[PDB]
């Protein structure tokens, strides 16, 4: 729900890193839990224990991604003293991509993931700054 | 512009009576000529699918294709013109009835408008 | 909205979830649709009787009839599937795939 | 005529139940449209008061509306009594 | 209060739905649905819907749960929302249900056509070949 | 079956759709849906085989679940306001129940899983009917209550449908599954403009129906249900393959073909509402549909595949039965872009 | 979409069954009939947007009559406070509410 | 209250009698030593079900006769009965009532 | 929103008609014939005001008139009435047909004593008019003022300016 969205967004971007990391970790974990539920539904692998293991691995991976993104992005914003900069978000995305690569132990996916995640993060920051609407209300 | 609920709209009329106050499209209208061309293309494709001499297999059938396409296109053009006329009429009436939402801009000449200049170097 | 309405709504939700589970035995799926329609009938009847809306006293019966007709068709389908396999198991219907 | 008579005689034998059922259903469809007592049934249904007859506020221009049930003006049920 | 008889009836309804929603041994699920239908009929009757409750209990139970069992065997807060006045010398439910012929001509037509089509559809589906 | 019974069932399906379209009472709309479902099953099972029975039972399960959800939405809406007229819902929960029921009836993601399997199981004429006529009633209901829908949910399902159709079509060799995934993507395109303009929804529906009718009639004419079977058509009916290639190009949204009209217009409409990112993603995803259309065109008409010797005998015979409206469908699906402003007719 | 055949032909196929206050058999009156009549007369011809924003009072009253949620809240508050007072012992119900009254016809 | 108590009494008496019948001879010791699925029975069950649905609609006929619209009610009742007869006739002529 | 005003307990105190439903059914026809005017006043006021709090004095009047009717019955023919009601009370459905003879005796007694003629079939169900001086309620529903309708513009249609104006199309 939007409760986690508000919990993340309410914290100022350039301050108070640990709560930002906590919120991003929770959001990532919720996303991973939804992904695990869908994966269990569509592909029941063999049994209960392997299924709960797969849920654990997906949730921990997504939570680690969110934690690293939030921590790195907030630390970059704090040290650079320049809030409202998409570069900080891009760095966070790159950090998140690196963490994902480590989990999958692939140099290519880690590199590929880092570049793509960073770009996505930069775009989200630009949308926050400029007021871009993903889901626009009917205006006209 | 959703006009489904527009007041005084008879449910299933293709053309209302007030549409008769608009000029009908000319028979040499380019859109009507395109409709006839589409009918001719349909006739040629029908000949080709049936393995008949494409250009000169059925002249009655090709004539019927062209005529039906032109007929429907004429009525469709009438309805389209009527709907666009209604859109313009409603727009103008709304602007007229709400002057405070469409205030007049003060006419200003370029002599006293300061535009920033950007050199190309 | 008092507690009886929420009880009937959660009964409908339980029936819908049970239908969406598909352990086996497509007959159980038909039974779950059937419990769904029964809950719908009960709650619609309660709403219509409580508000004294005299004319919609028709629509529960109609609903029943239509749903019952649906049930018949489903049974036929079930039967025909069994005629191909000897059982109404859900997992036998995997000839068609995404 | 002759073929219809032959068909009816052939069906009345070996299929009397169907002949009787079709005749009874056809009569049930046709006869109500010709009976003169159907309007009597409609009038009897109209004369059954299920609700309280709400009085009308007198305004000095209602001659056909009674002031009391015993008054001559108003609908009567003598046709019902004679039935 | 009789400890909320309507509430306990609704609770038994939910419990029966939970009972047959696990889908154990489809005869047992069918019996759980029969119990749930009886309890729902009791709810409707206690509410005041005598005709509709009896329609449930007759049509639903005695016909279509019966056909489901036949096919399966072939194979392997209350009291508050209520009214104050009376109805007159008739039952409003019966008059409203009764009104379908006078008022609901369209409903009768579509329902009858649907049922005839359903008969045709069943025979065609079960034709085989 | 008997032609009389087949005609009766077809008219019953059309009468159900019509009942849904002309009624103002929620009960009558539900009854029309029930009538349509009841008369649709034998059409899917017209040719008897186990696959058709499986397709029909899957379709029945899906549609009956959707009907029960729709009746639940109707009853909840009645509970929170004693109204039976189809208009704005007035209840947040009821609208969601209604939206999911109509998405399940239409085949929108994530309720798309039944469409490819049902389309593959049934014959080509049944698939034509299922993919053309069976979208009118749910879309009409959606248009009637478009002011109620939550834009977030509808747009999420639309984007999901476009993505799923594009990705799922890439993996198919069967023509019916390709048509099913194409229909899923086109439904996704149609439902993304409901919150803003129902006229664009209807225009997209009409264009899609025209193209789908043309493509199915071409597939029936050259009786092929696989890629390799269609690869033999040039050796008997090259003109059919040429028409099919042009129709496939149109279905991919290339200008100046007719298939470019909807997306363009839809994109244009979505830009008037300050929605920029979503149309961009929709077009980028439609590139996938274009890719597998182009692969089909490569395999069918742009290259000449090997044939067999028995094909010579087929050279001596001609079709006994013909579709009268096939040329008109082809022309209307390829060459109507100059007549775009006629969309003011509120089609 | 919606083809209003009934309005064009004047048929009334299903409009008799859409609202509470529309000619019930034997003139039976709906429980919320007065509230629905006011809401309908407020919102006639005005359009859906203006009806939703301007006829909110009548719709709120109609909804309240239909579900009686606020009446339930008030009655529950009264009963709960009475229970608290009787548990504390500083309130005593009168003979009317104990069944000891004198009934009237 | 009266009907519930009557139902409870009937069920209680039946249960008491059945259990005493099932346990009276249990006190003294004694020796104490497929596929076919015919299609016609499903069809008769479905016909009964379809007919049963038709039966519900009429159920209100006793009350339907006091409406002041006797013509419309009579027409619709006869229409329903005629469609029931047509269902029976269609199933008859298509060998749906045979063994 | 506001306080619901209710009459005091003293306003609702009235000399009550304390006879059972069998007695009332036995007397009903003559009661409707005799006590008609206050009853119609009350019922017209009741359907016009749509408010119990606005009709209390008419209810007191109908109670008084019913009491007067029963006092007349008591004074002239108590025994004939008692026998007739005994019969009505016995039957569970309280049918008039079961005790016709008792009714006949009662009818003869009242006519001689009070000149009362029993109303015939179809008379008490008539819709009658009431001469009342109570004003007609101008706003019985307590409705608000209806919102202003939409402008309802009118004019004479002209062709769309420069055509459809859609992208590159000149018509
Ligand atoms: C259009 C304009 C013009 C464009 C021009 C073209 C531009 C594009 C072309 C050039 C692209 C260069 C980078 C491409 C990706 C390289 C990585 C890759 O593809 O992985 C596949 C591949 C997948 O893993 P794998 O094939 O399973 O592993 C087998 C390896 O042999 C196992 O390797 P190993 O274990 O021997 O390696 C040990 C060590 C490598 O360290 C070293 O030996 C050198 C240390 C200095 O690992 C690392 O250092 C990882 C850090 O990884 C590799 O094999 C190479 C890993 C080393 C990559 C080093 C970094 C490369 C340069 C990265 C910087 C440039 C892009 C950064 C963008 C970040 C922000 C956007
Ligand atoms: C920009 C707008 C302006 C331009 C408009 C462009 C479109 C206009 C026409 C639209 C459709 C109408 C015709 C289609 C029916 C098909 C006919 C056909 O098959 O051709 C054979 C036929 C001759 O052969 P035949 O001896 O009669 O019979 C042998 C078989 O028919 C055929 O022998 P076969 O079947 O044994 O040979 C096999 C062959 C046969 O298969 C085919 O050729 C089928 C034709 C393609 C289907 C077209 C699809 C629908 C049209 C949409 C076009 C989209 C345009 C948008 C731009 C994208 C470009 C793709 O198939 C193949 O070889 C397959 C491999 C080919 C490569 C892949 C195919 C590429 C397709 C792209 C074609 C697009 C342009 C087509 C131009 C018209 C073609 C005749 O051609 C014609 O004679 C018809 C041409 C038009 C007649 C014009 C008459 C007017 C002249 C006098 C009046 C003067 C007017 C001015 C007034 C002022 C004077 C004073
Ligand atoms: C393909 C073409 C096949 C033949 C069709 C013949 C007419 C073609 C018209 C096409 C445009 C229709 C239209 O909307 O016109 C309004 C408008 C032109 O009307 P206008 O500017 O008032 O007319 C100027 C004439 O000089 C004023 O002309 P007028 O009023 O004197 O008209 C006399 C009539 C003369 O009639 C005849 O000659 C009959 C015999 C031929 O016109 C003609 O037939 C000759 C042209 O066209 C446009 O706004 C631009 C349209 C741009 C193309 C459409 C958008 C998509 C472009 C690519 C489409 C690809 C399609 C698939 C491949
Ligand atoms: C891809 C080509 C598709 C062509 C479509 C099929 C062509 C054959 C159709 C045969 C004639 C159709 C006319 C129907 C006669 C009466 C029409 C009347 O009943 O309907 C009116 C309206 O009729 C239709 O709207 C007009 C249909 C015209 C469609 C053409 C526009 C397509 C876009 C341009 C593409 C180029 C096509 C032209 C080349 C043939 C009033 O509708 P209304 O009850 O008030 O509201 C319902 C619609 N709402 C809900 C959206 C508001
Ligand atoms: C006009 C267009 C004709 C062609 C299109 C036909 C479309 C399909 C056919 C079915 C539609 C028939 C329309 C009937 C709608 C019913 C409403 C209308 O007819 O008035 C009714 C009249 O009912 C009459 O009985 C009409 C009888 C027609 C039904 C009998 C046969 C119908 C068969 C149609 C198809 C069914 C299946 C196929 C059978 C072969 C109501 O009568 P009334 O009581 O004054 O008013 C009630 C309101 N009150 C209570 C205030 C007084
Ligand atoms: C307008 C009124 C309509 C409503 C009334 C009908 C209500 C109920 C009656 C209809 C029920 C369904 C009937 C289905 C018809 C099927 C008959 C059939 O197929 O049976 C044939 C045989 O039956 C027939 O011959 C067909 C019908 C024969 C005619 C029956 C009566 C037709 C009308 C007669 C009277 C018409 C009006 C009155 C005229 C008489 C003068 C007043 C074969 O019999 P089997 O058992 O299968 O095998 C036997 C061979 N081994």
């Amino acid at each position: 729900a939007k409760t986690l969205l508000h919990k993340y967004s309410d914290i100022p971007e350039g301050t108070e890193c640990h709560r930002k990391a906590y919120a991003s970790t929770s959001i990532g974990g919720a996303t991973g839990l939804i992904v695990s539920a869908y994966s269990i539904a569509l592909k029941p692998p063999a049994s209960f224990l392997e299924g709960v293991a797969r849920t654990g691995r997906y949730t921990f991976t997504s939570a680690a991604i969110g934690a690293i993104f939030g921590l790195t992005s907030c630390i970059s914003a704090q040290v650079r003293e320049k809030p409202d900069d998409p570069l900080n978000y891009f760095i966070g995305g790159c950090a998140g991509g690196l963490t994902l690569g480590a989990r999958t132990r692939s140099y290519g996916i880690g590199a590929a993931a880092c570049a793509y995640m960073g770009l996505t993060a930069a775009l989200v920051k630009m949308g926050q700054l400029e007021g871009w609407q993903v889901f626009a209300e009917p205006k006209v | 512009t959703m006009m489904s609920g527009r007041p005084g709209r008879v449910p299933l009329q293709f053309l209302p009576n007030e549409a008769r106050s608009l000029p009908p499209p000319k028979l040499t209208d380019p859109r009507l000529v395109y409709m006839g061309f589409l009918g001719y293309c349909s006739g040629l494709i029908d000949n080709a699918i049936r393995r008949r001499p494409v250009v000169s297999a059925g002249l009655h059938r090709q004539l019927l294709y062209v005529t039906s396409f032109v007929f429907f296109g004429y009525y469709l053009l009438k309805r389209q013109d009527y709907m666009y006329a209604l859109r313009d009429h409603d727009m103008f009436a709304y602007v007229k009835s709400h002057p405070e939402d469409f205030p007049e801009k003060d006419k200003k000449t370029y002599g006293e408008i300061l535009e920033e200049f950007h050199p190309v170097r | 909205m008092p507690l009886v309405y929420m009880n009937i709504i959660m009964a409908f939700a339980i029936a819908l979830a049970g239908l969406l589970m598909y352990r086996s035995h497509l007959m159980s799926s038909l039974l779950c649709l059937e419990g769904m329609m029964l809950s719908l009938f009960i709650m619609s009847t309660l709403i219509i009787l409580n508000t004294h809306f005299t004319l919609a006293n028709m629509m529960p019966i109609i609903l029943l009839v239509f749903a019952a007709c649906e049930a018949a068709l489903g049974l036929s389908l079930l039967v025909m599937v069994s005629n191909t396999y000897g059982t109404d198991y859900v997992q036998n219907l995997n000839l068609l795939q995404c | 005529a002759g073929r219809i008579a032959s068909f009816l005689k052939n069906a009345w034998a070996k299929e009397p139940v169907l002949v009787a059922s079709f005749a009874i259903g056809g009569l049930a469809i046709i006869l109500p449209s010709l009976s003169p007592y159907t309007n009597y049934a409609i009038r009897i249904n109209r004369a059954t008061p299920y609700n309280y007859p709400v009085p009308l506020r007198d305004d000095g221009n209602m001659p056909d509306v009674p002031s009391h049930p015993q008054d001559p003006q108003g609908p009567s049920l003598e046709w019902l009594k004679n039935l | 209060m009789t400890m909320y008889i309507a509430f306990i009836l609704s609770t038994i309804f939910v419990i029966g739905f939970v009972g047959f929603s696990s889908k154990p041994s489809p005869i047992y699920g069918g019996l759980g649905l029969i119990v749930s239908g009886g309890v729902g009929c009791g709810i409707v009757l206690n509410f005041g819907g005598s005709f509709l409750g009896l329609m449930v209990f007759l049509i639903y139970l005695g016909g279509m749960l019966v056909v489901f069992g036949y096919t399966t065997a072939m194979a392997t807060g209350d009291w508050v929302i209520y009214d104050t006045g009376d109805s007159g010398f008739f039952s409003e439910e019966a008059m409203g249900i009764a009104a379908l012929y006078s008022y609901g001509t369209w409903l009768v037509i579509v329902t009858g056509w649907s049922l005839l089509i359903g008969v045709v559809v069943i025979m065609e589906i079960t034709r085989g070949n | 079956m008997n032609p009389i019974i087949y005609t009766t069932l077809i008219m019953t399906v059309m009468s159900g759709t019509m009942l849904v379209m002309i009624s103002s009472h929620w009960l009558l709309i539900w009854i029309g849906f029930e009538m349509n479902l009841l008369a649709m099953i034998p059409v899917l099972m017209k040719n008897f085989n186990p696959r058709a029975t499986e397709a029909a039972t899957k379709y029945f399960l899906t549609q009956a679940t959707a009907s029960m959800m729709l009746m639940m939405a109707i009853i909840i809406n009645l509970l929170y306001s004693g109204q039976w007229t189809i208009t704005k819902m007035f209840n947040p929960v009821a609208m969601t129940m209604m939206t999911m029921a109509l998405a399940m009836k239409l085949g929108l993601s994530p309720f798309h899983f039944w469409v490819p399997e049902v389309t593959q199981g049934i014959s080509l004429q049944a698939g034509l009917l299922l993919l053309t006529w069976q979208k009118l009633a749910p879309l009409s209901v959606l248009c009637q209550i478009s002011q109620s829908i939550n834009p977030n949910l509808m747009l999420t399902m639309a984007m999901l449908s476009i993505l799923i159709g594009g990705w799922g079509g890439l993996n198919q060799t069967q023509l019916r599954k390709i048509m099913a995934y194409s229909s899923i993507a086109h439904m996704g395109w149609m439902t993304a403009v409901l919150p803003y303009n129902t006229t664009m929804t209807i225009l997209n529906l009409l264009i899609y129906i025209t193209m789908t009718l043309a493509m199915f009639m071409l597939l029936i004419h050259s009786s092929a249900t696989t890629t390799l079977s269609l690869s033999h058509t040039w050796n008997k009916m090259p003109v059919i393959t040429s028409l099919m290639m042009v129709t496939l190009l149109s279905m991919g949204g290339l200008p100046p073909l007719s298939g470019f009209m909807p997306k363009w217009m839809i994109i244009q409409e979505m830009t008037k509402n300050e929605s920029i990112i979503m149309p961009t993603l929709m077009a980028m995803t439609a590139l996938l549909n274009l890719y597998f259309y182009m692969r089909l065109a490569y395999s069918s008409s742009l290259t000449m595949f090997p044939s067999t010797n028995n094909m010579k005998m087929k050279w001596q015979f001609e079709h006994t039965k013909q579709m009268k409206l096939l040329p008109t469908m082809i022309v209307l699906s390829t060459l109507v872009l100059p007549m775009t402003p006629a969309l003011s007719s509120l089609n | 979409p919606f083809f209003d055949v009934q309005k064009r032909l004047g048929l009334d196929l299903d409009r008799w069954m859409t609202i509470q206050s529309a000619e019930q058999p034997h003139k039976i009156p709906g429980r919320c009939h007065a509230f629905e009549k006011e809401w309908i007369e407020c919102a006639h011809g005005i359009g859906g947007i203006r009806a939703e924003k301007e006829c909110k009072i009548e719709f709120d009253d109609f909804v309240e009559c239909l579900l009686r949620q606020k009446t339930m809240k008030r009655l529950s508050a009264i009963k709960r406070q009475r229970d608290k007072l009787i548990k504390e012992g500083k309130y005593t119900p009168p003979p009317h509410h104990l069944g000891k009254e004198d009934p009237r016809p | 209250m009266n009907i519930m108590l009557t139902l409870l009494t009937n069920v209680t008496l039946a249960s008491l009698l059945v259990l005493i019948a099932f346990w009276l001879p249990q006190l003294n010791a004694y020796s104490e030593k497929r596929l076919p699925f015919s299609m016609k029975f499903f069809l008769v069950a479905i016909t009964f079900l379809l007919f049963d649905l038709e039966i519900a609609l009429l159920l209100p006929l006793p009350w339907a006769s006091q409406t002041n619209n006797l013509k419309t009610m009579l027409t619709m009742a006869l229409f329903l009965l005629i469609l029931l007869a047509a269902s029976l006739a269609y199933e008859w002529t298509q060998k749906g009532l045979e063994w | 929103p506001g306080i619901v005003e209710l009459p005091t307990l003293e306003d609702l105190k009235v000399q009550e008609v304390k006879v059972s439903s069998s007695v009332l059914k036995a007397a009903a026809h003559h009661y409707g014939a005799q006590c008609d005017k206050p009853n119609k006043e009350f019922m017209l006021c009741r359907w016009e005001e749509k408010d119990p709090r606005r009709c209390l004095e008419e209810g007191k009047l109908v109670n008084q008139c019913a009491l007067d009717f029963f006092r007349q019955i008591k004074r002239h023919c108590a025994e004939p009435f008692t026998e007739y009601w005994t019969c009505i009370d016995y039957s569970g459905l309280q049918l008039f047909r079961h005790c016709r003879k008792q009714q006949a005796k009662f009818d003869e007694c009242v006519l001689d004593k009070l000149g009362w003629v029993r109303p015939d079939l179809g008379e008490l169900s008539k819709v009658t008019k009431v001469k009342t001086d109570r004003p007609l309620p101008e706003n019985p529903y307590h409705s608000r003022a209806r919102p202003e309708p939409n402008p309802e513009a009118e004019g004479d249609l002209k062709p769309a300016k420069h055509g459809s104006r859609l992208f590159f199309w000149t018509m």
